[PDB]
């Protein structure tokens, strides 16, 4: 399954 | 010597989205000491490996990733000891790893990315003394990493993000003394990060985020130079950053967002002078930003969110003419908005809302050519909204309400090309309407409500893309304009709590969408037009408060809240006629 990399997505 | 290179008369025909061993068990069977790579990547292949692979005894390079095999993982592929590279991600392999990889004694890569493993991580890896990378994440591994993977000396990559992992990190990891990459997050692990990975001298990437680590960050990490990649959001790390900190000299993205760290940005930040990328979203930061943040010479992204940060903004940021995107909304800052945020024209997203910001707002802010979303609401901003936002190229959400701003409302925000919303509520302008505000091309959203709006509603000439107007608790007076059917794309409308005399324009009844239409506290007179009671599409009609007179229509009028209406009589659902 596909897991997630990066910084962190949030935002406003 | 892969797609059937060397026959090694027979197949050539490796595609078909056909199913392996017997389309493939015949390439085995070609038994050839001559194969020494074999590709089978992305021919939508699905199954088993077959026991004769073991005859390909050659083999240096494997690649069997992103097909659909399943079934376990087969040990006769530990049969190819002079297997170099082994490519296994993106399959449907599932069950416990078997043991027996130990006997690919050169293996130097093993990715097995994405599958359908569960159970514990093999042990058994432990001892391949020639590895470099090692890729288990995305499956459903569980249990705890092993110790012994901290010798595989030589490895310089590891990946195991992804599963369901747990307990403690295990010290000995840190005498990776080659390790360069280590991502290892979106699992469970406890307790805190062990201090013997300030060991690892050559780390450039760590992860381990969306955990459930907690302490204090270990102030010895910052030994790690070398390092450029730091993420450690989402976990429960409490305590102050490290002051130590400052002397990861490479770092390039640090993000320690949604944790509960406690105290000021260490004011040695101002240092790491290849910062790319600061995030502290989602703390209980406080005191103030120190001001050599302004100055970093390659910073474009800015996170300081939902802290509670005192003092001013750094004069100075985006003097650098990188700055991109900013948002220190819900904090407690203070003073002006620096002049220099879009330095560069890189500024693209501006958000600054819920502080304590005060004075004019920026006149250079109207010649950032690049911005494009911009929320600044319920802060102290005073004087005008100064002019030229509207000749701004891609300024599509702009949220001044909730401020101070007196004077008049820039005329050009009506000749935006692209703006789409735009809120201006809770101001004191004491002042008309633009006279071409409807004009404005896109626009669905415009809201400048109890910001003491005076005069008429300018004739609604154009109206194209608005679907939702808010203009109620102002003091326009007058009547409201009879060509509002323009307004063809028209929702809610609220016009509520003003001085508005004069009758209900009927030609709100060219409706094709209108929803919720809030007319109340006003001084309007003359009947409802009955016709409304034909409008399909009517769930809201308050008009409550008002002059009106006559019969309350039918049809789609007779299941409203008779609350709607506190007027004179009305049709037979109230009062009979
Ligand atoms: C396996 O094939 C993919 C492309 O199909 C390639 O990107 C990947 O690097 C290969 N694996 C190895 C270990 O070379
Ligand atoms: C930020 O605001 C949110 C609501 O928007 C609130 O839940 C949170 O506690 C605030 N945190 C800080 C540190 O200001
Ligand atoms: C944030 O800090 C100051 C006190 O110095 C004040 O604005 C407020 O009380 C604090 N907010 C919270 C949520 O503690
Ligand atoms: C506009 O701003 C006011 C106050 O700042 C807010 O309460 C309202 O919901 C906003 N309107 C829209 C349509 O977003
Ligand atoms: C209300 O409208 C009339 C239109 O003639 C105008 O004269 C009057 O000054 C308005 N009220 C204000 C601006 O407070």
């Amino acid at each position: 399954h596909e897991v997630p990399s990066g910084p962190n997505p949030i935002s406003n | 010597l892969s797609l059937k290179t060397s026959l090694s008369k027979v197949p050539v025909n490796g595609q078909n989205d056909a199913v392996w061993c017997s389309w493939s068990g015949v390439v085995c069977d070609n038994v050839t000491a001559q194969v020494i790579s074999l590709d089978l990547s992305h021919r939508n292949l699905s199954g088993r490996i077959p026991i004769q692979i073991r005859y390909l005894s050659s083999l240096l390079y494997l690649n069997l990733s992103g097909n659909s095999l399943e079934g376990s993982f087969p040990t006769s592929i530990f049969d190819l000891t002079k297997l170099t590279t082994l490519d296994i991600s993106r399959n449907s392999f599932d069950s416990s790893f078997p043991p027996g990889i130990s006997k690919l004694k050169f293996l130097k890569v093993f990715n097995a990315f994405s599958n359908n493993f569960e159970g514990l991580l093999p042990s058994d890896v432990s001892r391949l003394r020639f590895l470099e990378e090692l890729n288990f994440g995305g499956s459903y591994f569980e249990g705890e990493i092993p110790a012994a993977y901290g010798g595989l000396q030589r490895l310089k990559f590891i990946h195991l993000a992804g599963n369901v992992l747990g307990g403690k990190l295990p010290p000995r990891l840190g005498l990776l003394t080659e390790l360069q990459h280590m991502e290892i997050g979106y699992n469970h692990f406890n307790g805190n990060i062990p201090s013997e990975f300030a060991l690892l001298s050559n780390l450039k990437y760590f992860d381990v985020s969306n955990c459930s680590l907690s302490g204090s960050l270990p102030q010895e990490l910052g030994n790690l130079s070398n390092l450029e990649t730091l993420f450690l959001f989402q976990n429960g790390f409490t305590g102050e950053i490290p002051e130590s900190y400052s002397n990861l000299k490479s770092l390039k993205l640090l993000d320690f967002s949604s944790n509960q760290l406690s105290g000021s940005i260490p004011s040695g930040f101002s240092t790491l002078k290849n910062l790319t990328w600061l995030s502290l979203i989602s703390n209980n930061l406080s005191g103030e930003v120190p001001e050599g943040i302004g100055e970093l010479p390659e910073l474009t992204t800015l996170f300081l969110w939902n802290n509670n940060f005192t003092g001013v903004l750094p004069h100075k940021l985006g003097s650098n003419g990188k700055l991109e995107t900013m948002d220190v909304s819900n904090n407690s800052f203070t003073g002006t908005i620096p002049s220099s945020l879009c330095h560069g024209n890189k500024l693209y997203k501006l958000i600054l809302f819920s502080n304590m910001f005060e004075g004019e707002l920026p006149k250079s802010l109207t010649r950032c050519e690049s911005l494009w979303r911009f929320r600044s609401q319920n802060n102290r901003l005073n004087g005008t909204i100064p002019i030229g936002f509207g000749s701004l190229r891609n300024l599509t959400f702009v949220d001044l309400s909730n401020n101070r701003f007196t004077d008049q409302i820039p005329a050009d925000f009506a000749t935006a090309p692209v703006l789409q919303y735009l809120n201006l509520s809770t101001n004191f302008f004491h002042r008309k309407l633009p006279e071409n505000i409807w004009k404005a091309p896109n626009l669905q959203i415009f809201s400048a409500s109890f910001s003491n709006l005076i005069g008429e509603i300018p004739n609604y000439v154009g109206c194209k893309s608005f679907y939702r107007i808010e203009l109620q608790g102002n003091s326009l007076n007058g009547t409201i304009p009879w060509d509002i059917g323009h307004c063809e794309k028209l929702l809610c409308l609220n016009l509520s709590q003003n001085h508005l005399n004069g009758i209900i324009p009927w030609e709100i009844s060219t409706l094709p969408s209108i929803a919720d239409v809030d007319l109340s506290h006003n001084l309007l007179t003359g009947t409802i037009p009955s016709d409304f009671g034909s409008s399909k599409t009517i769930t809201t009609f308050n008009v409550s408060y008002n002059q009106l007179i006559g019969p309350i229509p039918s049809g789609s009028f007779a299941h409203l809240n008779p609350s709607f209406f506190s007027s004179n009589e009305g049709l037979c659902g109230d009062l009979v006629g």
